[PDB]
RNA sequence: AAACUUUCAACAACGGAUCUCUUGGUUCUCGCAUCGAUGAAGAACGCAGCGAAAUGCGAUACGUAAUGUGAAUUGCAGAAUUCCGUGAAUCAUCGAAUCUUUGAACGCACAUUGCGCCCCUUGGUAUUCCAGGGGGCAUGCCUGUUUGAGCGUCAUUU
RNA sequence: UGUACAACGGGGUAUUGUAAGCAGUAGAGUAGCCUUGUUGUUACGAUCUGCUGAGAUUAAGCCUUUGUUGUCUGAUUUGU
RNA sequence: CGUUGGAUUGUUCACCCACUAAUAGGGAACGUGAGCUGGGUUUAGACCGUCGUGAGACAGGUUAGUUUUACCCUACUGAUG
RNA sequence: UCUUAAGGUAGCCAAAUGCCUCGUCAUCUAAUUAGUGACGCGCAUGAAUGGAUUAACGAGAUUCCCACUGUCCCUAUCUACUAUCUAGCGAAACCACAGCCAAGGGAACGGGCUUGGCAGAAUCAGCGGGGAAAGAAGACCCUGUUGAGCUUGACUCUAGUU
RNA sequence: UGGAGGUCAGUGACGAAGCCUAGACCGUAAGGUCGGGUCGAACGGCCUCUAGUGCAGAUCUUGGUGGUAGUAGCAAAUAUUCAAAUGAGAACUUUGAAGACUGAAGUGGGGAAAGGUUCCACGUCAACAGCAGUUGGACGUGGGUUAGUCGAUCCUAAGAGAUGGGGAAGCUCCGUUUCAAAGGCCUGAUUUUAUGCAGGCCACCAUCGAAAGGGAAUCCGGUUAAGAUUCCGGAACCUGGAUAUGGAUUCUUCACGGUAACGUAACUGAAUGUGGAGACGUCGGCGCGAGCCCUGGGAGGAGUUAUCUUUUCUUCUUAACAGCUUAUCACCCCGGAAUUGGUUUAUCCGGAGAUGGGGUCUUAUGGCUGGAAGAGGCCAGCACCUUUGCUGGCUCCGGUGCGCUUGUGACGGCCCGUGAAAAUCCACAGGAAGGAAUAGUUUUCAUGCCAGGUCGUACUGAUAACCGCAGCAGGUCUCCAAGGUGAACAGCCUCUAGUUGAUAGAAUAAUGUAGAUAAGGGAAGUCGGCAAAAUAGAUCCGUAACUUCGGGAUAAGGAUUGGCUCUAAGGGUCGGGUACGAUCAACUUAGAACUGGUACGGACAAGGGGAAUCUGACUGUCUAAUUAAAACAUAGCAUUGCGAUGGUCAGAAAGUGAUGUUGACGCAAUG
RNA sequence: GGUGAACUAUGCCUGAAUAGGGUGAAGCCAGAGGAAACUCUGGUGGAGGCUCGUAGCGGUUCUGACGUGCAAAUCGAUCGU
RNA sequence: AUUGGCGAGAGACCGAUAGCGAACAAGUACAGUGAUGGAAAGAUGAAAAGAACUUUGAAAAGAGAGUGAAAAAGUACGUG
């Protein structure tokens, strides 16, 4: 059929020189230059994808509203829900154990 | 073939124009002019290169200032009208 | 190349304007021995190699 | 016998020898002492009514100013009583200037006509942004100024 | 201006192998009618059979123009 | 007037198998590479044996290794004049 | 026992290493300086200067067999493009002068010289006998009181190191 | 012979010097003198002086010129032909007509390096295009390259390199954070007083280096002779810059909702710290999408139609951008699971919660609408010598797949190999700074304002625009990629697009180059089976010695293959009482007759095989341009040095280096 | 005393490129035989500095062409991968 | 002292293949990536008076004519 050409002066199949073929209202096939696909933001601890957070290029993240880049929870747009739950549980439990350890050390020294 | 087929492969200039002398002698990767020694302060010159000294010397250009020094001396470096 | 620099383009312009035959009236000037442009250039014949 | 081939002459043929010429060299001699951060030598790009060069010059661009001379310049064309004159000239002289981008090259870079920062002015209902005009910001060292640092150290401290 | 020469066409000759088209109750078979099944028929179907030793080619280094059609006064030289 | 066909060897010489009438000996720049070929020899690569401390040597053995030009004059072969 | 420390072990072999040598025997052929298998006082095989073996792989070297065929007996024919003739266009290598032989003598192999043979313009296509044809101041060899690369118990030093 | 001193008061524009002359005289000669032609300004005899002073050679130097010679030759890349026009002139220019070719890893459409105006228009023989030329990438004169969005510019990579310092006689060398006192954004200061100041945070540790790496943002239609993601029209987006308008709290000061995953138009912002994105290999199959290919109905146009074909070919398109809606993974609630279940093409997962039910999210990607039919495309019609417009119809609805290519997704192999960065942009704990009642918070929610500089941009990108002396069969990086056959971007043929360029005519001798065939024999040729031939695709059968058990192996060795008419098997979507069928024709395999000059992988395409020996284990590498090998490498094996104030190796030196971002399972040196 | 890594050699950094077949390694499913141990069969899957073979990269032989060449190394066919 | 620079005077020197490489748009044109390498090239005539015009040719040009002392000086030019 109709064969397309690159629209820029870069003649190489580089990762930043990706083209799709589109049909224009003029009825002819043209090369459209497609940008790099965005990678999902990852959790700081799990490294898993963060849901409720949009996939954009880093500079595209500046134009969007704040509600697209985070979650209503604490640590929202940075850590996973299960990460936040695990850290809350760990914090409370280890601090309770710290209190218990302090009390038991004090009471064994008072006995001694 | 080290001759014609290899000559087909030369398309990368190792020298470009030099700022100090427009000679196509500025080595791109070494960033040094092979003729005038730019960007060194001293223009490159050798006593075995007498022809080169002739090509690059006083009086081979316009002498925009040095041409009038003899006239000014002959007049005594005067000032006024 | 298409993606030139301004220095190369300026050299291109200088060479292009230099590349012209001798004016017809300099020939008619008195005590004039110049009959033609000796420094003429063709793009196929001699490369400027800049 | 012709054609052809050789030899000679005449005339005619690329060739540019010889001869004569010579604003060029090359040697000798005499005299003089003068490049540059007040930006040199060199480089690039441009400037003429009609032009690209060891012609000259720099956006005031084949040049401006001052001075001398005294009617040109000239290949062609032209602003102009420019001609008994503060006055033609591709004239001479040259002391006032201009002197683009560079270059030891100096804000940082420079295979980019790429990036700053600081003053003052103007415009955008602006000390912060943008733009325009102008003026600036290298290094080593010297002398001086000001601000400092160091229990290195001098005169007061239960 | 000759039963001369030539360009086409029959013949002879030879090479190949049975042309297109038309027809066949030929052909392995694939899907039904109703007028109640020894040729009723259709949408086809490589091949087979007949016309058909047919058709095609045949001097370009094999012949006639008994057929048709044309051609036949252009330039240089030769001393006993 | 003839004096061959072959196995092995780069071979000249050899040496066998045969045929044959016979398988005589030689020259022609040890005829004949602008006729060929390039097996050998005879550059540069490489292996081995012996020799040499070594670099290297070895008419010792192996393996791979560019074979250019005639259009001139003669001669020749044909062809005009 | 002697040299000189030890005397070639396992293996392997006329081997890419064996001169004599085309070794001797067997096999392969009609015939085999070839090939393979044996035999080894092996000029001069041999154990990480690695020995022996080894599946698979190999544009490596070699022998034989089948198939296949113009390699050959023994040549023939066909096609395209040349060569060939014409229009246009148009070089080069070479070149003392040139261009027919036989013999002689001669720098010992003549186109010229001597004695003979002979000997008729202008030429075209081929051709490869000659021009000791052309290509390159022989690369072999020798000489030069000419080099250079490499080596070493050469001469003389030297960087490093101690 | 060239110059010099004297002299001939020498010759000469009434003709000097030079040059030509089978004319003369003189001298043994070197040479001198004269006659005749050519011409145009100087020259000579004699006595002396002086030297760059006499040519046949030096493969002499530099120029010029020959014979060869109208000779070798202008023969690779299939190929040109007819007419007309233009023109003095046409094999070669132009336009038609035919025949062809490249055949989508093109002879097509763009680019990178390079070139530099070759791009485009206008005029003819001087040169050039090894023939010609009216043509040209030639000649002459002109015109041409328009950007906030494409690049550069910014970032860092290998690396280069100032400074501080240290070497070096020095040109300079090292070093790049080192034995250094190494700088920059907000309100108070912001006018009887300046950017001075107990105002804060502190501590990148120059710079250069990519037009293929990273990266803010533009698309469609039209327009030129030549530019366009740049111009015009329309429609968007990004970055940087103070109040504004609307929308979100206030008898709870920085919002609500949802069990939750999380949702929404918003919903404060400092240091400090932290996280993410930037940001990454390759291969294999599977899934999804885009484009293309294929195909049905319908609405237009075109081709043959001496016989046939609801035929054959072609138009039926929807860009960036905005909104809503769509996700395999992943996650969350109820729930408890062995008779273990769910599941992929590919034993993966589940009491650390499977299956089931219900939900949340990323928006790759698709759908709908806006953009937008007003565009573009396809048809039909109105003045006929004025630089030229308008009007009516359509631009519809679908299927199909181991299809091609591309992208994406979930996965699965591989490594003693695990496929680095930086700028930049977001986010997250903190409340340091404010107010509640004609306002105090919001420019991360909508709307509105302005600007976006500089340089490149034309064209070729190659059997003619680059390099190779050239318009050289060579070399030179990359993207798009139709139909048939077929396993196949191999070989053949053809649509789109492009080209028809390479000096021609005639004839067909030898010898050539390239391609073929051959009776009978079959390697007897030859150093040698060199060269050629034979073999060859697919299906079925069968397949040895040996072996490192992986191979050998397509071993060897046999058979079949066309056309036609049938047959069979292989699948997605639909329901039951009041043991099943559907408008579905998307391609693979097996079988059966029939049939023909024993043909059938019918052209193309396409292994010859076996028995051994020598040698190197193997893949791999090298003598570019005579040697591809048995040579080198290799894994494996062994040896050697070294524990850091070290080994090995650099440097003139150095406050200098490589190994070394290293540490004996390592570096270094060997066989 | 200077110039050169535009060819080429090697390292590094950043990019890009590479039809279609054959074979069929791990891992996995199922089945058969057996008293058991275990053995065997069919599938699946898609490994390899594997293999046939395009593009590519190279350059074996013809000791082909050409060898005052298209070319100071090319052309054609055969080839290696 | 002074092979540089500026100014000046000379020569038993050279005379366009000589003399500096360069008497000339010479360190120019062109060759190399680069360091570097590096030419050739002077003369019509006193004055262009550089050939009006006519004829043939498509044109270049030729043949006449013309200027000139000479065209045996026609720009491809001093004798050649």
């Amino acid at each position: 059929a109709q064969r397309v050409t690159f629209r820029r002066r870069n003649p190489y199949n580089t990762r930043s020189n990706k083209i799709k073929v589109v049909k224009t209202p003029g009825g002819i096939l043209r090369a459209q230059h497609v940008k790099k696909l965005a990678t999902r933001p990852k959790c700081g601890d799990c490294g898993s994808a963060l849901q409720g957070i949009s996939t954009l290029r880093p500079r595209q993240y500046a134009t969007v509203s704040k509600t697209h880049k985070t979650v209503s929870r604490a640590y929202g747009g940075s850590r996973c829900a299960n990460c936040v739950k695990e850290r809350i549980i760990r914090a409370f439990l280890i601090e309770e154990q710290k209190i218990v350890k302090k009390v038991v050390k004090e009471q064994t020294e008072a006995a001694k | 073939g080290k001759g014609t087929p290899s000559f087909g492969k030369r398309h990368n200039k190792s020298h470009t124009l030099c700022n100090r002398c427009g000679r196509r002698s500025f080595h791109v990767q070494k960033k040094t002019c092979s003729s005038c020694g730019y960007p060194a302060a001293k223009t490159r010159s050798y006593n075995w290169g007498a022809k080169a000294k002739r090509r690059h010397t006083t009086g081979t250009g316009r002498m925009r200032y040095l041409k009038h020094v003899s006239r000014r001396f002959k007049n005594g470096f005067q000032t006024g009208s | 190349a298409a993606q030139k620099s301004f220095r190369i383009k300026q050299k291109m312009a200088k060479a292009k304007k230099q590349n012209r035959p001798l004016p017809q009236w300099i020939r008619l000037r008195t005590n004039n021995t110049i009959r033609y442009n000796a420094k003429r250039r063709n793009w196929r014949r001699t490369k400027m190699n800049i």
